[PDB]
């Protein structure tokens, strides 16, 4: 399990390779995932500066206060 | 009841939200200044090397492989 | 090793030949550096006089204080 | 109702299955870590006994016990 | 205590005789050490010419920067 | 402040003074601390020869490995 | 599964609780300390001027600038 | 940089004209120095005799065992 | 973001400037904060000498141990 290849399809990870790219963790719902949300996606993304944040493509009424960005 | 498992899941959240002070910063400048004085510690060799007399290729350094390029 | 050459690429000297020119001590960052400063330098430099001051291409807040230009 | 106490019971489920990484990892690199520390502070020792010409029997360490084996 | 005999079964020194020997600071982990490193080794090798050096048997995974070699 | 006098009553420090006897910092719980573990102390001592180590009179499943003396 | 959490958050707040030494009488003491050192680098090139008869203008200092001031 | 003039504001040599003056070299901190010392001063001042000595006006924690005085 | 101005506006830091005044990290709350907090404020006082403590306006209901002052 590397960020390269990951354990499971459902879990990505963006890796930079210079000093202006930005480092990406994506994971796409499914499985055991309600309905509604079987494909939406949750990713952290980090700044070159070196600065995490969250967001996600599910509906605003299932977005925690940590990810309504 | 399901009022306090919605509790529980609000300070889930909050938890995971706690903001990143931004390490880089001291992470880099922990490396600029060991790379600061390793490179500082050739000083003297180059010194008394100079002082000697000596040509590049007679200075022998003391120079070890360092994990960072610097 | 020697001045002429040395046992790390990341590691370079230039050697006076005369009495009116400067020595310096040049380090390039990689191998195990941080990804955001993987390819600056730090560079001692030894004027004819035989002054040392220290210098540095890495943003300022990572400057320390002893090379701040 | 019913559909309720479901519901709260699926919430347990799904907290109760939380996945949880691999701490073996981090608990591993600082023992190393420290490990790495306490044996190189003896560097000193070392080298001021070789450089001086003294003898195994002779070379005194100021080694203490480590919890950590090593 | 001293070089030829320590108060820790888990530390060992490798001292030179000569000019053409090297010197050797052997730690094996065990005690309080996790038990998946229970068993291995890290060892300081000094050089006759006198450059240290640092190398371990552990999991590659374990191993900080300074001893990936 | 002082070892001779510290602002805390929870803490003392036995400094040595004839060259032949121990160093100690005691720390003795309460304020914040658990009821169960309220009056109990945790105290470092130094030998004459420099040697440094934990102990307390905490139960034993409560004892971190460091301290387990 | 609510305690749990509770436990969390004061596990929490006993950590960020950690006293804080004052940092300030090292760095003090080692600035001071360099600082010593510097100014009692140039007792030598004094000493050696008042004793050859120079003046204060013919006295050569080989003086670098510090970081620190003083 | 000579003793009538130094390199920088922050180092004084009061120097000898005669043979009952004593010799000074002041260094008053600044710059780089912590807030707390910025304006104090450090002295080695040298009796006609010969004798070196130094005075800090520094807070007695800060001072080091050399200049206790 | 610096200590003269933070990209917060809920974020301020009182900057000495001079060794006889403290120093303080104030922050207010705000959005996702309760509305019962919503406009109190927890700070951390460093004093000149260099002691760290923490005080913040909201109830002692839920105040934690570290800031019940």
């Amino acid at each position: 399990s590397t960020a390269a290849v990951t354990g499971q399809t459902g879990l990505t990870i963006t890796y930079p390779a210079s000093a202006t790219e930005s480092a990406a963790i994506q994971g796409t719902f499914g499985n055991s995932a309600a309905i509604k949300i079987k494909n939406q996606t949750l990713t952290w993304t980090r700044t070159p500066e070196g600065a995490w944040s969250c967001a996600t493509t599910v509906e605003a009424k299932f977005k925690p206060a940590g990810c309504a960005s | 009841t399901l009022i306090e498992l919605m509790i529980v899941v609000a300070i889930i959240g909050i938890l995971a939200a706690i903001a990143i002070p931004q390490y880089q910063n001291y992470i880099a400048k922990s490396q600029v200044s060991r790379v600061m004085s390793e490179t500082g510690s050739l000083k003297t060799v180059i010194e008394t090397c100079i002082l000697d007399g000596k040509t590049a290729a007679n200075c022998e350094l003391g120079w070890t492989n360092s994990n960072l390029l610097g």
